[PDB]
DNA sequence: TCAATTGTTATTACATATGGTTCGTGCAAACAAACG
DNA sequence: CGTTTGTTTGCACGAACCATATGTAAATAACAATTGA
């Protein structure tokens, strides 16, 4: 929208082409991560953690 | 579980279920009867028009609260508009008189 | 007694006619041929028609009795073979299209076959008509059996993939992986993923959710194309703050900045357009707007504006 | 496969195991239900049964 | 502070008018167009309006009279 | 904005006017790029853009280009919300009969054409031809042929012959007919025919025709030739996670309809044989009905799964339809829910709200305060601070909710007190703390119950909560005048323990200087809490107005009673705290405090009572131990004697003297006697056996057994439970109803053997199932009662009527079941009440009989009083405040605007779970008894006539009046009177239960209302419930809302027309200005379900019961619904005309009448 | 004009034509840098 | 404030590469309605 393009021009920031969809802990829940499992599709390339 | 505002149902512009979609409580028919038994007309109206369904109403109510002006513009609940379009989707011509 | 089932009424109205007798279809085709022959004699016996035919021939190289005898012997043939359509229409009963719809599509195919059937070949009508009826029924299934229609070539690809996956299921023992089909089939193995990803039949919005409660699937789907109240309040506050910030600028600088973007007006104007309006050079306006932005960047004048980020 | 999977996964008589206890597990395993395909319904069961 | 509204009801009466008039006065307060007629004890505008009603300083008659006077002096 | 809602048939031109385009293809989405594929069910050109101000093709993506239509794709650029408002249409190639108007039963199409529905269905499905003005030579218009007859007449008749098939024939018949001539001919037939069945049929037909012609509706519009299409956003096709798509069944139904329509167009183009085209038309029809109703056609067509597709009609009707699931009740923002704890420290007007819940509910207020106080520059900054829960956010939250009420509501809202307001106090927890005194009102216990919290937003809502719902303002039940905040169990036990007296207690006999001295003495341990002592106590009396005369004396009391006296407010007598203070005593004390001192003293007194009772119950240390359940020493002997009697009687039965049934009954009787003896012995051993001495031999005092103290004080339990604990638990009856001959002799202190436990379960499971399946029908009854009486408000201050009903104490069997005091309390006298000696006017005519007047009447022993009742009120559209009474929830007369109908419905319905109940349901439904009591229709001399198989005809002859009325009385009905007698109107001829309709018709309105109220009150009294009669009278008045015009005369009504009684009353009032009136009526009486379903407002009627019938009738009749009702205004989201919105509605009417 | 039954309502597959989509390029317009 | 030089983007224009469309095979209760005695 206008009066936001102006802000981006003023402060010289760039609108990211990727939006954050990260998995966040549900509100209120507070615990310790005891196990992580990664399932990768056959064709995909495994990441460092996998 | 508590909810100020959040996602709204698709066909009927109303809040969603309980604590999984972060939705609001169901102000059932019997609660409406309880309000009617009291003299609470404005409470009832805001309960079923601004807090629940009026698409234009709830944004204006939120803005008004933000600047400390506790007043509402009730408007028409969206569910009634859906009902009108649905009866009119039959061969029935239902309209609002003295527009 | 009485019934409301439309298929039952169709079976009643159609079973009245006797099926057929051999050499009956040849006679009916003969009658059709005589009717079209009458029409051809009528068209030939019109001198204007022959003159028009000659004119069209040059361009390219550069009447009720006959029709009645045509319509008749076409009602008979189709009405006689209506049982054939049902037999080969019940094969596709549960492919997402109702039985009577398949019957009607096969009926249309049967009329097409009767129109294009040739008796001089000395060939049974059933063999020729089966091709057309199957074609019509299966094309109808492909065309109007899915809420999100998919084309005929893609339906053929999906059917081929399903047939080959079924065969490999038994020839292998557990399942074929998409890569494994790249061998049995001859596709780049990226298309196979797309075909498998082709959306299946959409779920009915009234599907009762688990635990047999009175809640349906539609009660868990939210309107994504909505503006959150907080975002709308932020937009209004930003508009007000921008109005205030532009108010504290020189009249011409504020005006040019307001025009360069869609600020409380119609579409944004280009430097050429504002120069047309301000009757000044384009580069002058570019410099003016750059200086205005520089001024807005001055701290103690845009702190709130950066807070808006 | 479709028939067997439909029965085992999505049917009234196959439910998530109540697993918050040994007693809950065992008492769920040996549960007698009059509902399901071929039985009564909670809406119109009647008091006599 | 405010627990029960029985004296204000005794003043205005009928238990629906008491709500409407209190809402009118409290709204006049909330928008910066008026000020309390009683010593504010860190109460919300609604409770202040109810206390005004209790003291008899505000009625449906008084509010309209004040509005009319303000309108008449608005001419200047 | 809009004054009313008009519903009428939709003409094809109207449907085309609604549409913004013609849906021509079944395509929805392009399956690769999910943009809508045009011009299909989801089309951008027809139904609007998919993204806000973004043209589909991509040539226009700016708000500037708004209002223009593209060219590469023809898509207008506007908001996306327009998708919910634009409609399309489908041009059906063959007319199709609207299912509703064809299968309404009565079928409007069939009734209009005077054609049986069977024949019309035959015609529609192309099973038989129907002539259409096909010559007046051999075949009549309505005459129906078949294939054989049609073929035969084809050659015999080429011209002047018109017989068609399917919906086109029905449309031709409907369009050809002229309504005026048919109406006139039917009027002639009705006036020239003598038969009740044919008269009724003609009446129905003429009513349909007159309604059709007066309105703008045309019969041919009943056959759909253009089909409107719902806007796409109301039948979404959204994508789910993982590439799956969710669609509404309406999409499938529309796709089927469009497919079949296009196929029919193709077939007609190809000139297919008649059989194929007829089958296609049948299919298209069936698709249309499936879309409209997906019923009324034998088999509902299912979707991909094996479940029927949800139709267009299915989404409006039923418990899950729009009306009840999204219009009358909705999900609500600013609402939460959590478990409830006790939190006994609270004051009556506040509740404990968890901090996190308060923070979440009050987020916008917190943002506003943060911005206003400058701690956050922008709203996003305030949101960040709130999410971080910075220290100052808690102070801001504390400021926000300082005096902001919240509404606490429990799941089943059985009556008004199910929702109450409280002033929150922040709690560091996660469970709502609820004041103990409101649990009874909420019917809430603390075993896991959950309560929802609602935040009133506007100033009006906050003031409504503060002045109408606040727990302090609701302390008297709205059903009866009794208090509803009585301390329940622990408070009662504490007060009873601290009030009762021992015989030889520490510090007995000493004299004290006052309550403070007593408290010091007890708390320092020098005196027992209950030791009989003399204490100087100062009472205050309010004989005259205002003045509180102080009276001081030496009272003989206990230390505990003196201590409790400090709590009591000023103007109360000391005699109240000089008893044992059981549960009943505390309730009476609170009621006296309210009726003498007011509301605020009562609230403070209740809070102080709760605190003191809790504290002294704690100090008591009242515990339950196994030894507390003492078994009688005579139980073994009693059971041995009972077994000996049983053996004796079994031997006698074996000797052939008494049949098995009589022996069984006698064994039951002796076992019941033995059980009664055991219970009596247990109570004797457990109630007063505690024996102790006072400086002497011995004395006897009421026992201090913990179980006994719990039972006697009224805290918990009852004599039944106590006997079930120590004594034998009587006889168990198997669920069939038979009493088991062997009773459970063992109590619960001693074990129950296996057989006894099995027998106990026999009944326990029956009780559990009964209570589970009892609330459903009680809730249904409450719903019906609310719907019949929802539109009833106190609109006037005084109707001025002099009519009333004579209230007298109810006596059955020579004993009073309810004294006149409770029946005439709070009601306005209708006529001046005289002394029995006629000495003088005891009370003026229109005085509200409050407690003082009732005491005066009791002292003068006035047996009967005539008071105003809501059923005899002369107001129109409501009732005057003076006829209703006292507004039991408050003490003062009912205010103008109170929705008394809903209050009455809830009061009658909320005790339904204590119920039997089907008796009340039958009474309110006005069901006729199976074998009613034949009453004397007219006064005169009775006589007999023919007595053959056509059963006896009874003739009653007036002295001078004509006697054409003869009653066909069955012979097997025993006559109460003889043949040669004389009887009065409304008297009893046969014997049996009386049908309410006959009561109203013969005795009068007062008779029927008295009968109904007496019966239902007898049921409730039998169950121990207490309901004031105002509510039952309100329900009866709503039941008597209709009247039939016996003689229209000079008015504008017909004869058989059943007009609303108010309309005819107003018509007679106005015609009185002229000379001619000729308007007389007979008051009808309908069941609540029937009366509610026949109302002026078609929206309210269509909301709760069958929607299809109501909507079809309204459409054909062209009804115009002026809202003027609670249900209607609630539906359209406008201020209800009942409470604070009553003034607004009055002003709106003021502006409207100009 | 009764009385029993019926219905409604509530808790393949292969070939061909064209057509749209993706991709690379060019030109002018529209910015962006650095001086005078 | 203009001038010279240099850089990126928006339309428009082929090319071709795959996508589409089309054709062708010989329970319980209650209450009205309707039909039948
Ligand atoms: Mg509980
Ligand atoms: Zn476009
Ligand atoms: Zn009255």
């Amino acid at each position: 929208t206008p009066e936001e393009k102006l802000l981006r021009a003023i402060f010289g920031e760039k609108a990211s082409d990727v939006k954050d969809s990260s998995l966040r802990v549900p509100n209120g829940v507070s615990g310790t991560v005891i196990d992580v499992q990664v399932f990768t599709r056959d064709g995909v390339e495994k990441d460092k953690r996998a | 579980h508590a909810r100020s505002t959040g996602s709204y149902s698709l066909v009927t512009q109303q809040p969603l279920g309980g604590k999984a979609q972060f939705g609001g409580q169901r102000f059932g028919e019997m609660e409406v009867w309880a309000l009617e038994a009291y003299g609470a007309a404005y409470t009832l109206q805001e309960m079923l028009t601004v807090k629940s369904d009026d698409v234009n109403g709830r944004t204006k109510m939120y803005k008004n609260i933000v600047d400390g002006n506790h007043q509402m513009e009730p408007g028409m609940p969206e569910s009634f508009n859906v009902l009108l379009k649905e009866i009119r989707s039959l061969g029935i011509n239902i309209e609002l008189e003295d527009e | 007694g009485r019934t409301t089932d439309p298929v039952r009424m169709y079976m009643r109205e159609m079973g009245t006619v006797e099926l057929l007798t051999r050499e009956g279809e040849i006679d009916i085709a003969k009658r059709i041929e005589d009717g079209i022959n009458q029409v051809q004699c009528s068209v030939a016996e019109y001198p204007e028609a022959i003159t028009y035919l000659l004119e069209q021939y040059d361009r390219v190289e550069a009447m009720s009795i006959g029709e009645a005898k045509a319509r008749r012997a076409k009602k008979e043939m189709v009405e006689a073979n209506l049982r054939l359509v049902i037999s080969i229409a019940k094969k596709y009963t549960n492919r997402g299209l109702q039985f009577l719809d398949l019957i009607q599509e096969g009926n249309i195919g049967l009329m097409k076959a009767v129109d294009k059937f040739e008796y001089r070949r000395g060939y049974k009508f059933s063999t020729y008509a089966t091709w057309w009826i199957r074609q019509a029924i299966t094309r109808s299934i492909a065309d109007q059996a899915r809420t999100i229609r998919i084309p005929v070539h893609m339906i053929e690809t999906i059917n081929k993939l399903n047939r080959i996956s079924r065969q490999m299921l038994q020839e292998m023992g557990r399942e074929p992986t998409p890569e494994e089909l790249a061998e049995r089939m001859l596709m780049p193995e990226d298309k196979i993923r797309k075909v498998l990803k082709i959306a299946k039949e959409p779920i009915s919005m009234e599907t009762p959710i688990g635990d047999d409660e009175d809640s349906h699937l539609g009660d868990f789907i939210e309107d994504t194309t909505l503006e959150l109240p907080l975002d709308s309040a932020t937009t209004e506050s930003l508009r007000a703050a921008t109005h205030d910030v532009l108010a504290g600028l020189t009249a011409r600088e504020a005006k040019v900045l307001r025009m360069r973007f869609g600020i409380d007006m119609n579409t944004d104007y280009t430097l050429e357009e504002v120069g047309k309006q301000f009757d000044v050079t384009r580069e002058r306006i570019r410099q003016i707007e750059a200086k205005a932005l520089r001024k807005l960047r001055h701290p103690s004048r845009s702190e709130v504006l950066r807070s808006f980020l | 496969s479709a028939a067997v999977k439909e029965f085992f996964g999505s049917s009234q008589l196959s439910q998530f195991m109540d697993q918050n206890n040994p007693l809950s597990e065992i008492t769920h395993k040996r549960r007698i239900s009059a509902l399901g395909p071929g039985g009564l319904t909670r809406e119109r069961a009647g008091f006599e049964v | 502070a405010r627990v029960t509204v029985q004296d204000a009801v005794e003043k205005i009466g009928n238990r629906f008018d008491l709500v409407l008039v209190a809402a009118r006065r409290a709204r006049q307060m909330q928008v910066g167009g008026k000020d309390p007629l009683v010593p504010e004890e860190n109460d919300k505008t609604t409770v202040i309006a109810l206390r005004e009603i209790e003291e008899g300083l505000i009625n449906n008659q008084i509010l309209d009279v004040r509005e009319r006077q303000e309108q008449q002096e608005q001419e200047a | 904005e809009f004054d009313a809602i008009k519903i009428a048939l939709a003409s094809p031109d109207m449907i085309r006017s609604w549409s913004f385009g013609e849906v021509k293809k079944p395509e929805t989405i392009n399956y690769r790029t999910f943009k809508p594929e045009r011009d299909g069910l989801f089309c951008a050109r027809i139904f609007g853009p998919v993204k806000d101000y973004e043209c589909l093709c991509g040539k226009y993506k700016r708000l500037k280009h708004r209002g223009v239509i593209c060219e590469k794709c023809g898509v207008e650029v506007t908001q996306t919300k327009v998708r919910r408002e634009r409609m399309g249409h489908i041009e059906l190639a063959s007319p199709t009969a609207h299912i509703w108007f064809l299968k309404s039963l009565p079928s409007r199409i069939g009734l209009l054409l005077d054609m049986p529905l069977r024949d019309i269905e035959r015609v529609l499905y192309f099973e038989s031809y129907v002539v259409i003005e096909g010559g007046m030579t051999n075949l009549e218009r309505q005459q129906i042929l078949t294939e054989e007859q049609y073929l035969d007449a084809l050659e015999e008749f080429g011209d002047e012959f018109d017989a068609k098939m399917g919906a086109e024939a029905i449309q031709a018949l409907l369009k050809s007919m002229d309504l005026e001539q048919e109406c006139e001919q039917l009027r002639e037939e009705l006036n020239e025919t003598n038969s009740e069945t044919k008269r009724k049929k003609l009446t129905k037909r003429i009513k349909l025709l007159e309604a059709f012609v007066q309105s703008g509706n045309k019969p041919e519009w009943m056959i759909l030739t253009v089909l409107p299409v719902l806007p796409p956003d109301l039948r979404p096709l959204v994508p789910l996670d993982g590439g799956r798509f969710a669609t509404s069944d309406l999409n499938d139904l529309y796709r089927r309809v469009i497919n079949r329509n296009n196929r029919l167009k193709r077939l007609l183009d190809l000139a297919a044989p008649d059989i194929i085209v007829r089958n296609e038309k049948r299919m298209l029809q069936e698709a249309v009905d499936a879309l409209l109703d997906n019923g009324r056609r034998g088999r509902a067509i299912t979707g991909s799964n094996k479940r029927p597709l949800k139709s267009l009609a299915d989404m409006i009707k039923g418990k899950q339809g729009r009306f009840r699931q999204n219009l009358l009740g909705k999900r609500v923002d600013y609402s939460g829910r959590s478990v409830i704890t006790v939190g006994p420290y609270l004051r009556l007007h506040q509740c404990g709200l968890p901090k996190k819940m308060a923070l979440e509910l009050f987020k916008p207020f917190i943002y506003g305060k943060l911005e206003l106080r400058g701690l956050a520059t922008t709203i996003k900054a305030a949101k960040k601070m709130v999410e971080r829960e910075e220290a100052v956010v808690w102070d801001i939250l504390d400021e926000v909710i300082r005096e902001h009420p919240v509404l606490l509501n429990r799941a089943p809202t059985l009556h008004r007190l199910g929702i109450q307001a409280f002033e929150p106090v922040l709690i560091e927890g996660k469970a709502i703390q609820l004041h103990p005194l409101v649990c009874a009102a909420y019917n809430a216990d603390f075993d896991g119950d959950q309560m929802a919290v609602h935040v009133p937003l506007t100033l009006e809502a906050q003031l409504e909560a503060r002045a109408l719902m606040m727990s302090t303002n609701n302390i008297l039940s709205p059903a009866n005048g009794e208090p509803i905040i009585v301390p329940s169990q622990d408070v009662v036990l504490g007060l009873y323990y601290m009030t009762r007296d021992c015989v030889n207690a520490k510090g007995e006999g000493m004299v004290l200087t006052g309550p403070k001295e007593a408290e010091r003495l007890y708390r320092s341990g020098l005196a027992s809490l209950h030791a009989r002592v003399k204490v100087r106590i100062t009472e205050y009396e309010k004989d005259a107005n205002g003045e509180l005369v102080a009276k001081t004396s030496l009272k003989d009391t206990t230390v505990g009673r003196a201590i409790l006296w400090m709590i009591v407010p000023k103007g109360l007598p000391y005699s109240i705290v000089n008893q044992a203070l059981g549960k009943k005593a505390i309730s009476k004390m609170l009621n006296t405090c309210y009726r003498i001192l007011g509301l605020k003293p009562t609230v403070i007194f209740a809070d102080q009572i709760m605190y003191t009772g809790f504290a002294y119950a704690a100090r008591s240390g009242a515990s339950v131990g196994i030894d507390d359940m003492v078994i009688p020493e005579k139980k073994h002997e009693i059971i041995s004697e009972a077994e000996a009697e049983v053996a004796e009687i079994q031997e006698q039965f074996q000797s052939g003297l008494v049949t098995a049934g009589e022996r069984y009954n006698k064994v039951i009787d002796i076992w019941a006697a033995a059980n009664d003896r055991v219970s009596k012995a247990m109570m004797d051993n457990l109630q007063t056996e505690t024996v102790i001495n006072r400086d002497g031999q011995e004395e006897k005092q009421v026992s201090f057994n913990s179980i006994y103290m719990m039972a006697d004080s009224g805290a918990r339990g009852s004599a039944a439970q106590i006997r079930q604990l120590a004594g034998m638990r009587g006889l168990m009856a198997k669920p069939d109803g038979s009493i088991i001959e062997t009773p459970i002799t063992a109590n619960f202190r001693e074990g129950l053997n296996v057989l006894q436990y099995f027998i106990s379960t026999h009944g326990a499971r029956k009780g559990l199932a009964d209570t589970a399946l009892k609330t459903a029908n009680s809730g249904y009854l409450t719903r019906r009662l609310v719907d019949v009486a929802q539109d009833l408000v106190v609109t006037e201050d005084d109707c001025g009527t002099h009519e009333g009903i004579m209230m007298t104490p109810v006596i059955e069997g020579g004993d009073v079941k309810e004294p006149l005091r409770d029946r005439v309390l709070g009601r306005v006298t209708a006529e001046d009440v005289l002394k029995p000696g006629t000495a003088d006017i005891l009370v003026p005519r229109n005085t509200l009989l409050h407690e003082q007047w009732c005491d005066l009447l009791e002292e003068n022993s006035v047996d009967a009083v005539k008071v105003r009742s809501v059923v005899s009120c002369d107001t129109d559209f409501g009732v005057c405040a003076h006829c209703y009474g006292r507004d039991l929830a408050r003490g003062h007369i009912i205010n103008k605007g109170e929705a008394i109908g809903v209050i009455a419905a809830q009061s009658i319905g909320e005790p339904g779970t204590q119920l039997g109940l089907p008796r009340v349901a039958d009474l309110f439904e006005a069901r006729r008894p199976k074998e009613p009591a034949i009453l004397a229709e007219i006064s005169g001399i009775v006589s007999f006539g023919k007595e053959t198989k056509g059963k006896r005809r009874l003739v009653i002859t007036p002295v001078d009046g004509s006697d054409p009325y003869e009653e066909m009385i069955p012979k097997w009905r025993q006559l109460n009177v003889f043949e040669g007698e004389r009887v009065e109107r409304g008297d009893v001829i046969s014997d049996g239960p009386e049908a309410p309709h006959d009561i109203l018709r013969l005795r009068g309105v007062h008779a029927v209302t008295r009968y109904i109220v007496n019966e239902v009150q007898d049921v409730y009294r039998l169950q121990g419930v207490k309901i004031n009669d105002k509510h039952i009278e309100v329900i009866v008045r709503q039941m008597l809302r209709k009247a039939t015009i016996v003689n229209a005369g000079s008015s504008d009504f017909l004869e058989g027309e059943q007009v609303e009684y108010s309309r005819v009353k107003i018509a007679n009032r106005e015609l009185e200005a002229n000379g001619k009136v000729g308007a007389t009526y007979s008051r009808d009486l309908l069941g609540i379900t029937k009366a509610s379903l026949a109302t002026e407002s078609f929206i309210s009627a269509a909301s709760f019961q069958e929607t299809t019938r109501v909507l079809t009738e309204a459409a054909v009749a062209g009804k115009r619904d002026e809202l003027r009702g609670l249900k209607e205004n609630v539906i359209v989201g406008r201020l209800i005309p009942a409470g604070t919105g009553y003034a607004y509605h009055q002003d709106r009417m003021r502006r409207r009448a100009a």
